[PDB]
């Protein structure tokens, strides 16, 4: 009777940790979900020090945050590590909701929705999050951001001044950023509980998509040092990208100070959001392409009715495959236009992608899965 | 109108990706800001330390 | 700006197809003796100059812009028309405005 | 004062600013818009400007200056 | 629950296993194990990066078409005359 | 800042604390901002106040030519070309 079982508080330790079974051939990717959460707990409390310093007004935020990266110790270290860590954070959380589009992963249908309730608390977080610096690009992506609102037919402006807390973005709006961005991570840590509670009394999902029950593997002495790996590839990659080229992923023309009186030339949102930028841009009428952009996230609950196939794992279907990696080469194809001021062959490929965006993912997937159920003799 | 032309990049000692600033440089360069620039030129953030 | 009813007559007379922000000038203020405008320039943020140009409207010395009495620009660099705040009268001798 | 001194400077941005434009790439588009400069003087009211021809020869130009200038400065 | 001392039923199905000590934790790495990358770089090509290939087309098609819908300034001007 | 607009024809001068890293291309756009003065192009007319520099995004910067040689004398004795004191002022700017 080891100690672990018996303290009420190493029981779950040694469930959640130490001993619970996983498939022995994981690969790679299972990695990601992992380091999100320590990309978390770096997002946290390099953040919470950015917090001892920054002032949360119109007028003071960005002294304070020139104070943060001059008179401050260390403190460039910290909000490069920081700005830097949140676009890590997205790179691992896009290709960890990629592998769950491969792998079939989406059919632990409880945990794939909490998935998604995860990624739009991400999106508010991250974007009430950067209006913090408020720089000639935070003041206009909230402010047109928040004039997306304005379409809702009835509730339409009283719902954005509801927001602004006035007739515009100002310092209570800052303020109220500042707290709703400092108080949603945390949020977002439960509901990640309450993640691997709805994943773990089924057990992790292997690349084969047959059940592994026959070879399964206690977490400890394997995956405890092939996550450790993955931690310090992911600080090499963190480290290397804001101790090397910090601002390389960064949007200059961010650095001047906030003019209500002017906006700049090329006004666009900061990477990560800027695909579902494009839906909204290309498409016609103020009110669709925000309908539109709420189901460019909400469609990933509708993907588990849609499955057809009578496998799971992308990996013996060559046909999905296909368009699978024709469905991400769309998505760089959503970022490059995202990327880029309206004109014609823009908006031409942006109305082709948007399209195609959904038509991979509504209508192609579902016959092909049949056309493969049908070659296998099903 | 037409979009402004695209600087040229230049062989700076600084864009080696080891590579430190020059300090003399830097001081010729204060030496230059103090005269022609700081008749007409705020910087709010950098004190005489 | 209350303003002389020759203006009305010259912002009126001007073709709409070839202004570079194109607007209809009655379908714009409420009555056109009254134009009120916000004071900033669309372009870059300067202030344009009332009572002068070539329209004999506003004019920015920041880059040599030209917005004629209706306040819509024409020549120079600025891109599009100064922008109209709402407002209401209430009382003929007073204007509400936002 | 001494002019020669003043002459004696020179600057080595000129000199460097003069053997591009000595080049082909820099000639052609010289040429080319010494072209467009004519066409604009051949009529009252042109709205053509040359200033795109400008950046035609100038991007060029400057981007062949780019190789040898602080090859020069210390 | 899915504890290990309860799972499927298996049926003798033997197996052999090596004391991370008494075996190189680099096994014949040349001999066998760069072939092994590159047949499933093999596999993986032609399923992965033609959608890349055909991506970049249009990137490129993108840019330089803009550079026509733009730069070719001259040409409007070219037709004022 | 409205009497720095007084005193420039209604423009501001920027803030340079940031000026590098808040244009793109970053010191690269002021370098060549400095050195590049072209004489006006023919077909093409503007305010006298008005100044031509091809690189500024409105191709009429406000600014007069703020350098030529010699209008400065290095305490280090080196020669005071006006491209080497482009090249210090951006080395400067890029520190801070
Ligand atoms: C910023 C982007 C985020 C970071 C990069 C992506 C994340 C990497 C990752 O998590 O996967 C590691 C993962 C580790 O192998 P794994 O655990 O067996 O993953 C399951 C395989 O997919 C099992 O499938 P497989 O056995 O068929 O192998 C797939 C893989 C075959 O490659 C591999 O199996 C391993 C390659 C790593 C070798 C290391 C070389 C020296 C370092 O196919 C390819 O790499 C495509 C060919 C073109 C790449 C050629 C250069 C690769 C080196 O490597 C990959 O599968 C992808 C590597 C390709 C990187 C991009 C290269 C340019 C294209
Ligand atoms: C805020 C987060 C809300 C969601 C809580 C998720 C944690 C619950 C949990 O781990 O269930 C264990 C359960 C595994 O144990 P089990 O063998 O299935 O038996 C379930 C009972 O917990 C076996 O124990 P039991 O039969 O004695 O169950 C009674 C116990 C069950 O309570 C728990 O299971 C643990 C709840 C508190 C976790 C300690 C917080 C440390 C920070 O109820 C309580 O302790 C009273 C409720 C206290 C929690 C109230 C939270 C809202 C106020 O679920 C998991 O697979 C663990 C992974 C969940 C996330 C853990 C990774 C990050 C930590
Ligand atoms: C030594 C230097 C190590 C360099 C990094 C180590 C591995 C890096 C990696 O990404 O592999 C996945 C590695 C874990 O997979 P693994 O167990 O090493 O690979 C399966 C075994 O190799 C089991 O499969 P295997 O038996 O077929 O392994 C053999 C092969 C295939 O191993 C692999 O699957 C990929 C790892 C190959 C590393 C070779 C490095 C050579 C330089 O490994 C090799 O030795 C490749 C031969 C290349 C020639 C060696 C000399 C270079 C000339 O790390 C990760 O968990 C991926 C983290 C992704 C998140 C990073 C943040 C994203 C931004
Ligand atoms: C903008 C820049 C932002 C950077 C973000 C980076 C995301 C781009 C990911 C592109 C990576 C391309 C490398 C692909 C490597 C590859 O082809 O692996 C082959 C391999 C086949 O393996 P098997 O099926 O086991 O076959 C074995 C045969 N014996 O294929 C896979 O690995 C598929 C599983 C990986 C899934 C991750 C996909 C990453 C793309 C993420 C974007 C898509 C998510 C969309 C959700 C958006 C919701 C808002
Ligand atoms: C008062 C004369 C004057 C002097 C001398 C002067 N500046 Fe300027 N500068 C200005 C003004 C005014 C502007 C605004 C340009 C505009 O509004 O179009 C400006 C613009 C700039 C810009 C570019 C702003 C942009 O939008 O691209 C930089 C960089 C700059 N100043 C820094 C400098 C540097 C470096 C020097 C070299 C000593 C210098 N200033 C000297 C007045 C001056
Ligand atoms: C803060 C955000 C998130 C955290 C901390 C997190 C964490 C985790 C972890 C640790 C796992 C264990 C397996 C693994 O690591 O690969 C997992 C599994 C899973 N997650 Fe996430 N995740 C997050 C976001 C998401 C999102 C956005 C989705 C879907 C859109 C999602 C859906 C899934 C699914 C379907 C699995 C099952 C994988 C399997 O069974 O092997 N998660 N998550
Ligand atoms: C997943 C969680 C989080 C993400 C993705 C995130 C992301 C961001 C981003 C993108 C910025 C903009 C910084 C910039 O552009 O320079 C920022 C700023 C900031 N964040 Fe967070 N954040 C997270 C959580 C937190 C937490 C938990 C705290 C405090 C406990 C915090 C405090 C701050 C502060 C004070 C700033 C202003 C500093 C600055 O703007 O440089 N954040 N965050
Ligand atoms: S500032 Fe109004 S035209 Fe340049």
């Amino acid at each position: 009777t080891p100690m672990r079982k018996t303290n009420p508080l190493m029981k779950l330790i040694n469930h959640s940790f130490i001993d619970l079974p996983t498939p022995s051939n994981i690969s790679a990717w299972w990695n990601f979900g992992s380091l999100l959460g320590a990309c978390l707990i770096l997002q946290i409390t390099t953040g919470l020090f950015l917090a001892m310093h920054y002032s949360p007004d119109a007028s003071t935020a960005f002294s304070s945050i020139a104070h943060i990266t001059r008179d401050v110790n260390y403190g460039w270290i910290i909000r490069y590590l920081h700005a830097n860590g949140a676009s890590m954070f997205f790179i691992c959380l896009f290709l960890h909701i990629g592998r769950g589009l491969y792998y079939g992963s989406f059919l632990y249908s409880e945990t794939w929705n909490i998935g998604i309730i995860l990624l739009l608390a991400t999106m508010a977080t991250a974007f009430m999050g950067y209006v913090l610096p408020w720089g000639q690009m935070s003041f206009w992506g909230a402010t047109v951001i928040t004039n997306l609102l304005s379409a809702i037919p009835y509730i339409g402006t009283d719902l954005v001044q509801w927001i602004w807390g006035g007739y515009s973005v100002d310092s209570p709006t800052l303020t109220r950023f500042f707290t709703f961005h400092f108080i949603l991570p945390f949020i977002i840590a439960a509901l990640a509980t309450l993640h691997l509670l709805f994943l773990h009394e089924t057990g992790s999902n292997n690349p084969l998509g047959i059940t592994s029950h026959s070879d399964k593997i206690t977490f400890h002495p394997y995956y405890t040092i092939k996550d450790a790996l993955g931690l310090l590839l992911f600080l090499l990659s963190l480290m290397t990208l804001t101790l090397f080229s910090p601002d390389l992923l960064g949007d200059p023309d961010n650095y001047t100070l906030a003019n209500p009186l002017n906006t700049p030339p090329h006004i666009k949102p900061e990477w990560y959001f800027l695909f579902a930028y494009t839906i909204l841009r290309s498409v016609p009428n103020k009110l669709g392409g925000v309908l539109a952009l709420l189901l460019s996230i909400l469609i990933l609950a509708m993907i588990p009715i849609l499955h057809m196939s009578k496998q799971q794992s992308m990996m013996f279907r060559p046909l999905s495959q296909s368009l699978y990696w024709l469905l991400a080469a769309d998505l760089l194809i959503l970022t490059w236009i995202g990327g880029q001021p309206v004109s014609y062959p823009f908006t031409i490929i942006g109305q082709v992608a948007s399209v195609l965006y959904f038509t991979t993912i509504l209508i192609l997937m579902p016959t092909i899965s049949l056309i493969e159920n049908k070659m296998l003799k099903w | 109108s037409d979009l402004e032309l695209h600087p040229p990049s230049y062989p700076w000692s600084h864009r080696g990706l080891l590579s430190s600033l020059d300090h003399t440089s830097i001081r010729r360069g204060f030496q230059v800001y103090k005269q022609v620039c700081a008749s007409c030129h705020s910087m709010d953030f950098v004190a005489y330390r | 700006r209350h303003r002389t009813q020759k203006e009305i007559e010259q912002e009126a007379a001007v073709e709409l197809s070839q202004l570079r922000d194109p607007q209809h000038d009655l379908d714009r203020v409420k009555k056109p003796e009254w134009v009120i405008l916000i004071g900033v320039c669309t372009h870059l943020g300067c202030v344009p100059i009332a009572n002068a140009g070539d329209f004999g409207g506003y004019y920015c010395p920041c880059h040599g812009s030209h917005y004629d009495a209706s306040g819509r620009i024409r020549l120079g660099p600025a891109p599009l028309n100064l922008e109209v705040p709402t407002y209401e009268f209430t009382s003929d001798d007073m204007v509400i405005v936002g | 004062e001494e002019e020669e001194e003043e002459e004696e400077l020179v600057d080595p941005l000129t000199t460097v600013r003069e053997q591009c434009e000595q080049l082909e790439k820099c000639v052609k588009a010289r040429e080319r818009l010494e072209l467009c400069d004519e066409r604009v003087s051949s009529r009252s009211h042109t709205e053509e400007d040359c200033t795109e021809e400008l950046f035609d020869f100038l991007h060029a130009r400057d981007h062949c200056v780019a190789h040898k200038l602080f090859n020069n400065l210390k | 629950g899915r504890e290990f001392g309860n799972l499927t039923r298996m049926r003798h199905v033997i197996s052999y296993s090596l004391s991370p000590f008494e075996q190189r934790a680099y096994p014949h790495v040349f001999t066998k194990g760069i072939p092994n990358v590159l047949r499933r770089i093999r596999e993986s090509f032609f399923r992965v990066v033609p959608q890349f290939v055909v991506f970049y087309l249009i990137y490129t098609w993108g840019t330089e078409e803009f550079e026509r819908s733009k730069r070719k300034n001259p040409a409007a001007y070219e037709n004022d005359k | 800042s409205e009497a720095a607009r007084a005193a420039n024809n209604g423009a501001l001068p920027p803030d340079l604390s940031y000026i590098v890293r808040a244009r793109h291309g970053g010191e690269d756009y002021v370098f060549s901002l400095l050195t590049g003065y072209c004489e006006p192009p023919t077909g093409v007319s503007l305010r006298e106040g008005l100044y031509f520099n091809p690189y500024f995004p409105g191709q009429a910067i406000a600014m007069a030519p703020p350098i030529y040689t010699d209008v400065l004398e290095f305490d280090d004795g080196t020669p005071a070309t006006m491209s080497q004191i482009a090249k210090d002022v951006c080395t400067f700017l890029r520190w801070a």
